[PDB]
RNA sequence: UCUUAAGGUAGCCAAAUGCCUCGUCAUCUAAUUAGUGACGCGCAUGAAUGAAUUAACGAGAUUCCCACUGUCCCUGUCUA
RNA sequence: GCUCUGAGGACUGACAGUCGACUCAGAACUGGUACGGACAAGGGGAAUCCGACUGUUUAAUUAAAACAAAGCAUUGCGAUGGUCCUCGCGGAUGCUGACGCAAU
RNA sequence: AGAAGUCCAUUGAACCUUAUCAUUUAGAGGAAGCAGAAGUCGUAACAAGGUUUCCGUAGGUGAACCUGCGGAAGGAUCAUUG
RNA sequence: UAGGAUAGGGGCCUACCAUGGUGGUGACGGGUGACGGAGAAUUAGGGUUCGAUUCCGGAGAGGGAGCCUGAGAAACGGCUACCACAUCCAAGGAAGGCAGCAGGCGCGCAAAUUACCCAAUCCUGACACGGGGAGGUAGUGACAAUAAAUAACAAUACCGGGCGCAUUAGUGUCUGGUAAUUGGAAUGAGUACAAUCUAAAUCCCUUAACGAGGAUCCAUUGGAGGGCAAGUCUGGUGCCAGCAGCCGCGGUAAUUCCAGCUCCAAUAGCGUAUAUUUAAGUUGUUGCAGUUAAAAAGCUCGUAGUUGGACCUUGGGCCGGCCGGCAUCGCGCUCCUAGCCCGGCAUCGUUACUUUGAAGAAAUUAGAGUGCUCAAAGCAAGCCAUCGCUCUGGAUACAUUAGCAUGGGAUAACAUCAUAGGAUUCCGGUCCUAUUGUGUUGGCCUUCGGGAUCGGAGUAAUGAUUAAUAGGGACAGUCGGGGGCAUUCGUAUUUCAUAGUCAGAGGUGAAAUUCUUGGAUUUAUGAAAGACGAACAACUGCGAAAGCAUUUGCCAAGGAUGUUUUCAUUAAUCAAGAACGAAAGUUGGGGGCUCGAAGACGAUCAGAUACCGUCCUAGUCUCAACCAUAAACGAUGCCGACCAGGGAUCGGCGGAUGUUGCUUAUAGGACUCCGCCGGCACCUUAUGAGAAAUCAAAGUCUUUGGGUUCCGGGGGGAGUAUGGUCGCAAGGCUGAAACUUAAAGGAAUUGA
C-alpha cells in the first residue's frame, strides 16, 4: 500500500513526482511539444491564403466541408482553416491576409472533419461574423 | 515467521511462572558454579551445558537457582566463549557446506543454502560489533574460518 | 511485524461488531492501558482486568455495547492546540459526541482535557 | 498451363563478374566514359567452385582532400 | 648560451664528518627570433576492391589479388591394414598404432 | 615641475585555425504507422468457428498463418467407488 | 605557512608544502517561453497554478573590456579601445547609444499624446527663491472594478382566473396584456447662464431658460432535440448547402440547416480562441487503484532508505477558591534572585514535540471605527451657538519553515554500568600559582585557598528489566518424489542374429506414398544401443520459485513438532548490488532408440506452402560454458493482528482399552477414538465486501491511518524509434515522440 512512515516524506514527494509524467493532461503542458506545434502558444494566428480547398465528411455525415490551406507568418506553417458558415467561403480569396484562430477542443479534431483542428475568424481585417451577417463590407 | 524460509512454527519453550527453584532444589549456589565451570573447561557452550543441569543434576533453571544467566556465571570467570555460541555455530556450519561443495559444485541448491548462511552469519556480526562482542576489526573471512573452528 | 495500539484497539471494535461481552489483548503496556482510561471515564467501555504472568502481558476488558468505533491513527501527528479543531472535524461524527486521545506532556487525554489545560501533542487514536 | 532430377534459396551487384553501357537515380566538379551510395528481367552473380561481412595489417589495385613542391605556366642559373 | 636554485645518495663514528659519479624539475639574464642550428630523422586525412594477419614466390622483364597458413570439412585404414617405393630381394610412413598414419 | 616617446608587467576586448556541444534543416533509396475509398486474394478468430484457443521460443510459407518443444485454462472436463 | 594586494577577512593573488573538496540526503551536467521575495487566481479542508510590472533586494544600459574624477561609480543622459549598426563631410576629418518621457519603423494575436505644470508628494544645489518627462493634470482607453436609466400612475376597456350573489348569474378583484388605445403628472441622457472646480484648463458636484408618445431619446448578444431554459409552428433545401464542444441533424412532411414568427437566458453587456483553476477521490498527505476492467517484479538474498514488542512511580494524598503550594523512603549547593532556621540554584548526555513571549516592512489578506448620498473606496471625520474652538481617530489579527528565549517532559529518536578506570563526609604527599601581616613596590615559602595526580581506610540494599504465541542458535526422535555423487533394475521400442511359415502387410473417413517369394508382416530364443520410469499416483509430499516419482549407499542442507537449553531486539521490507531461473535457442565435445521444427513425398482441395499419411535434418539425451525469457498463474508481493462453523488429510506430540498371522514378554509397529501445534486444500453459510462473477480472506473502507517494496492513469502508435547497457548470436533490460481515435474494455441478462 502506501507508504506513511512519519520520516518518509522523500519518498512520498519523489513518487508524485514519477507519477505525474503518466498524467497526458501535466505531461502535455510539461513537456515543451506545445512550442513545436504551429501556434507555438498562441490563442490566435496571421496566415496568409494558399489555396480553398474542401474535404470530405467523416463516414456516418456526407459534405464537402470548406477550409481554405492558409500559411502562417510567424513561422512559414502551412495549415488547413475551416470556413465556418454557409456560403462564406466565397469571401475567401487568394493571397489574402486571414486570422486564424482555434476551432476547439485545443488543439484535436473538431466535428466529423478529419484533420482540421483551426478555424478562420477575420478576412481582410474584417470580422467574418460580420461579413456574414452584412453589417461590415470588405 | 522464519527469517530464511516460510515456516511459521511456534514451537519454543515455556517456563514456568514461578522465579524462585522448585522447593525440591536443594543445591548450593557455589556448588552450581563448579558444575558449570567444569563444563567449561570441557569446553561444552552454555547451550548444552544448562541442556547437563536440566537432565542430570536436575536444575530447571539457572536463573532461578543461582540469579545469574550461565554465560555471565562463565564470563565472570573469565571462560566465556570468545566468539559467541550462536555466531560460533553458523560460521562452523558454513565451513561445512563450503567444503561440500569443492566436491560438488553442481550442487545448485547447496550453493542456495550458503548464500543464506554468511548472509545469516554477517547480520549476527553487525549486531555483535555494535554491542563490543567482537573486536570491531573482526571480519568474517570466507578462507580462513576452518582455522578459526573445529 | 508488531505495532501494538491497533492490535487492542482493531480487537475491540472486531469484538463489538459482533456483540461479544468480553475482549482479550494480548500484547498490553501502559499506553494501551491510558487510552481505556480514556475510554472508560467517558463511558465507552466497562472495567478491564490486567493479567501478569510475566511479559508484556495481557488484559481483558468488558464491553458495554456502546462503544461504535474506535481507532489509531499511526503515523503520530504533532498537534498544536490550535488544529485540534481540524482533527476534530474530520474523524469524529459529529460536534457532539466522539473523542480524539492525545499524548501530550501533562499526560494522555482526550482533546477536550487538552484545551482546557491549554496543550497540544501526538495524535493517538479516537473512538465515538 | 507446358515441362524438369531439381527449376537459383539466404544473400550480393553495371562488383576484379553486365554485352547493351559513357545503364538509371543521387553525390563529388566550373565541367567527371573516373570514384562512392542506391536501383536490379543479373548477355553470363550466388552459397567450403564456398555466400555475405569484417577490426588490424599490406613496397597489392583505385577515388578524393589538406600540406608540399620547377610536374607545369616558362624557363633561368650554379657545382662536379 | 650563460648565471643560479631545489630534489634524488654512500660510508664512518632525526646528529657530525668526509666523499661521490650521475638525472630531473625550476628562475633570471642574454642574441639581428636564433637554438633536434651540420648530421640524423613519420607527410597527414576520408573511402572502395583483394588477401585475414606474420610467412613465401617466377636467380636474369611478373613480389601480386598467386602459394602457404591457422581454422573448417570430407575420405581410407585395427597391422593377415591403409598410402607409397622396388627388376627382383625387399623397403618408407614406423623408435609408429586412431588425440595416429595416409589422401583431398 | 614636466610633455611626446619608451621599457617591462597586468587586466584584456577583438580576430583567426582545429576541435567539441547543442538546436534547426536537405537527401537518391529503404522502411513503419494512420486514415480514406463502392478494389483483389483468401478465411486466421468469435459456436467443438468446423484442426479448442492462448503464452514463451524456434523454424517455414503470397497473406491472414502453419508446424515442433515446454506451459496455461482465460476449455469443450470442477466428476470413476460407476 | 610566509608574503603581496585590498578599505578590510579570504587561494583574492604569489612561492613552497600536503592530498584533499562534493556526490542516490542526487554532486556534476542539461532544460527553463527562469530575476528573487512581499504577493496573485482558485479555493470545504488539504491543494493546484501564476508572480515582466508601481514596495523591497539584485542586475543591465547595443555586445565585451579598461578607467578618470570623486566620500561614493568599474557611472554610460562620463571617458578609452575593439566588435556590430549607423550620421555628417567641403573627402582632410568629425560626432555617436530612447531597457528615461513622448513619438516612428519593425515584430507580432497583442498595447495611448511628439499635450500642460512644478500647484500637491518629495528630492536636489551656494539655495526660503533655481530646477525636476521624478511626480502630478488633462486627451485615447467596454484591461479589470462600482453605482445605475431605457418608464411610473390612473381610469376605458372585446376581453381572462378568483374574490362580493356562486346559484343563473356575471364581470371586478391584484390590472396580468394585445392595446401607434386616452389623461395629465415625474425626471435625467442632452443642451445651456453663472458659480464652483484647477498651477491654468476641462470633467464631476450645484444650478437660470429649453429637454418625451412610444415610429421615438427604439438594448443587445447568444440559443429554442438532449445535456440545458426555451416550438411535435410556417416557407425553402433534399446526405446538397449547412449545423453540430459531445450525442447527433440533413437521402421531398427537417423540433437541429437557410428564413419569418414566437419564445428562452443573461443584460449594458454578451459570444468566440488560447493558458490556467474547479469539476478531479481521473495524481489521491487528507484521499484512488493493481483476481477478471490499466496495473504484484519468475524467485530468493541484500546495502542505503522507511519502519520497529514490552518494562523504569510520579503511584497512595494534605492543602486552600483548573492550579499553585507540599508531605511519602524529593544527590548538594559557596556565588544573583536569597523568609518572619526557610521556598524558588545555575554547568560533570544530546534532540524532536508542545506551551508562552520576543523580534518580526509597509501595501495586499482578515478584521474594529467612520452615512465618501449608497457601493467599489478612502482614513477620515463628528459635535459644537455644525461662532475665535472643542473632541479626536489613524485599532487589532495571521505570518509555513529556519534562528532566539520560557515551562512541560506524554510520545519518539541517537548516544551509554559491568576490565567498576563508578559515586562518596573525611584524611598528607608528590606540586604551582599569593590574598588580609608586604600602611610603598614587590618577589620563592609555615597553618591556610583551588588545580591536578595520587596511594589507603570509609560509607551504601554497593552497581546488569524480563525472557515477546519477535528473532537467531543449540539439542531429541522423526519426515519428505528437496539437492549433489556413485550405483541396481524394468518392460517396451529400434537394430541385429538364429529358426518357422507363406501372400500379403502397413496406414486410413477411404486410400496412396512405402515394405514384400533377395520371404514382408506374424511367431519364438538371445544380443546391443539409447531414451523412458506404466500401473501404485491422490482435490497427497518436498522445494524460494523454476522444479522434483525404478534400487541402494555416501555427502552436505531443510521444515515442522518437542524442550523449565542458550543469546537477548540481534527484527520487517527493501533503491544500488547478488544466487537460482521450464521449453526453445547458442558454442564445443559425447551419444544419436524413440519422436521430430526444416526439407521431400502420398492424399484431400478451387488451391493446400495445413490439418491426415510416409520418410527424415537440427533438436530430443549428456558434459563444459552461454542465454534470462513463459498464461514463469493462485492472472492474488512480503511481515503482523482480529475475525465462522464443519468433516477429511499430511508431519510431530500428548491422552484413551482393545486388537493382531507380529513380539523370548510387555513396550513399541498396524488399526479405532479424543486434543494440541504446523501444512496442502475442500464444504456450508453471511452478520461482511464487491460492478458482479465470486471471496472465509478479494472481510475488519467516506465510521476512510499496522509496516514496507513494486506498479496503473481512455484506446492505439508501441514494448516501436533512438541513446545507453548486457550477450557469440538470437535477443534481454531501460524506453519516447509525431500522429490518430469515442470509445476500447469488465461482469452479468434476455434473445438469436
Ligand atoms: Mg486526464
Ligand atoms: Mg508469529
Ligand atoms: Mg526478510
Ligand atoms: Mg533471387
Ligand atoms: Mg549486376
Ligand atoms: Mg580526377
Ligand atoms: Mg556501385
Ligand atoms: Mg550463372
Ligand atoms: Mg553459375
Ligand atoms: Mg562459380
Ligand atoms: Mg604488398
Ligand atoms: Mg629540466
Ligand atoms: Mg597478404
Ligand atoms: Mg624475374
Ligand atoms: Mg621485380
Ligand atoms: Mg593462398
Ligand atoms: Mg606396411
Ligand atoms: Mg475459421
Ligand atoms: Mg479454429
Ligand atoms: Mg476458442
Ligand atoms: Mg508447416
Ligand atoms: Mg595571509
Ligand atoms: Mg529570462
Ligand atoms: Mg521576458
Ligand atoms: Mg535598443
Ligand atoms: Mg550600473
Ligand atoms: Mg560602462
Ligand atoms: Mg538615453
Ligand atoms: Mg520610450
Ligand atoms: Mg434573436
Ligand atoms: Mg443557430
Ligand atoms: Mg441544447
Ligand atoms: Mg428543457
Ligand atoms: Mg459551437
Ligand atoms: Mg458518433
Ligand atoms: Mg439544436
Ligand atoms: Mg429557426
Ligand atoms: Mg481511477
Ligand atoms: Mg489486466
Ligand atoms: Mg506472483
Ligand atoms: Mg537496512
Ligand atoms: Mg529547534
Ligand atoms: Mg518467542
Ligand atoms: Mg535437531
Ligand atoms: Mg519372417
Ligand atoms: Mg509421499
Ligand atoms: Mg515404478
Ligand atoms: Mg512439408
Ligand atoms: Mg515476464
Ligand atoms: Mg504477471
Ligand atoms: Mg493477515
Ligand atoms: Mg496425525
Ligand atoms: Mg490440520
Ligand atoms: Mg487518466
Ligand atoms: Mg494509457
Ligand atoms: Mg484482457
Ligand atoms: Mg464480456
Amino acid at each position: 500500500g502506501k507508504t506513511r512512515g512519519m520520516g518518509a516524506g522523500r519518498k512520498l514527494k519523489t513518487h508524485r513526482r514519477n507519477q505525474r509524467w503518466a498524467d497526458k493532461a501535466y505531461k502535455k503542458s510539461h513537456l515543451g511539444n506545445e512550442w513545436k506545434k504551429p501556434f507555438a502558444g498562441s490563442s490566435h494566428a496571421k496566415g496568409i491564403v494558399l489555396e480553398k480547398i474542401g474535404i470530405e465528411a467523416k463516414q456516418p455525415n456526407s459534405a464537402i466541408r470548406k477550409c481554405a490551406r492558409v500559411q502562417l507568418v510567424k513561422n512559414g506553417k502551412k495549415i488547413a482553416a475551416f470556413v465556418p458558415n454557409d456560403g462564406c467561403l466565397n469571401f475567401i480569396e487568394e493571397n489574402d491576409e486571414v486570422l486564424i484562430a482555434g476551432f476547439g477542443r485545443k488543439g484535436h479534431a473538431v466535428g466529423d472533419i478529419p484533420g482540421v483542428r483551426f478555424k478562420v475568424v477575420k478576412v481582410s481585417g474584417v470580422s467574418l461574423l460580420a461579413l456574414f451577417k452584412e453589417k461590415k463590407e470588405k | 515467521g522464519r527469517m530464511h524460509s516460510r515456516g511459521k512454527g511456534i514451537s519454543s519453550s515455556a517456563l514456568p511462572y514461578k522465579r524462585t527453584p522448585p522447593s525440591w532444589v536443594k543445591t548450593a549456589v557455589a556448588d552450581v558454579d563448579e558444575l558449570i565451570t567444569k563444563a567449561a573447561k570441557k569446553g561444552q557452550m552454555p547451550s548444552q551445558i544448562g541442556v547437563l543441569l536440566r537432565d542430570q543434576h536436575g536444575i530447571p533453571l539457572v536463573k532461578s537457582v543461582t540469579g545469574s544467566k550461565i554465560l555471565r556465571i562463565l564470563k565472570a570467570h573469565g571462560l566465556a566463549p570468545e566468539i559467541p555460541e550462536d555466531l560460533y555455530f553458523l560460521i562452523k556450519k558454513a565451513v561445512a557446506i563450503r567444503k561440500h561443495l569443492e566436491r560438488n559444485r553442481k550442487d545448485k541448491d547447496s550453493k542456495f543454502r550458503l548464500i543464506l548462511v554468511e548472509s545469516r552469519i554477517h547480520r549476527l556480526a553487525r549486531y555483535y560489533k555494535r554491542t563490543k562482542k567482537l573486536p570491531p576489526t573482526w571480519k568474517y573471512e570466507s578462507a580462513t574460518a576452518s582455522t578459526l573452528v573445529a | 511485524g508488531r505495532r501494538i495500539l491497533n492490535d487492542a484497539l482493531r480487537t475491540m471494535v472486531n469484538a463489538e461488531r459482533r456483540g461479544k461481552a468480553t475482549a482479550q489483548l494480548q500484547p498490553i503496556s501502559g499506553v494501551m492501558i491510558s487510552f481505556l482510561n480514556i475510554m472508560k471515564h467517558r463511558g465507552y467501555i466497562k472495567n478491564f482486568e490486567v493479567f501478569d504472568p510475566h511479559r508484556v502481558g495481557k488484559i481483558t476488558v468488558e464491553l458495554q455495547g456502546r462503544i461504535k468505533d474506535c481507532k489509531a491513527l499511526t503515523y503520530r501527528q504533532d498537534l498544536r492546540a490550535t488544529e485540534i479543531e481540524k482533527y476534530r472535524t474530520r474523524m469524529l461524527p459529529t460536534r457532539q459526541w466522539g473523542y480524539v486521545v492525545v499524548t501530550t506532556p501533562n499526560g494522555v487525554l482526550d482533546h477536550e482535557e487538552a484545551i482546557r489545560q491549554n496543550v497540544g501533542g501526538q495524535v493517538l487514536g479516537y473512538f465515538h
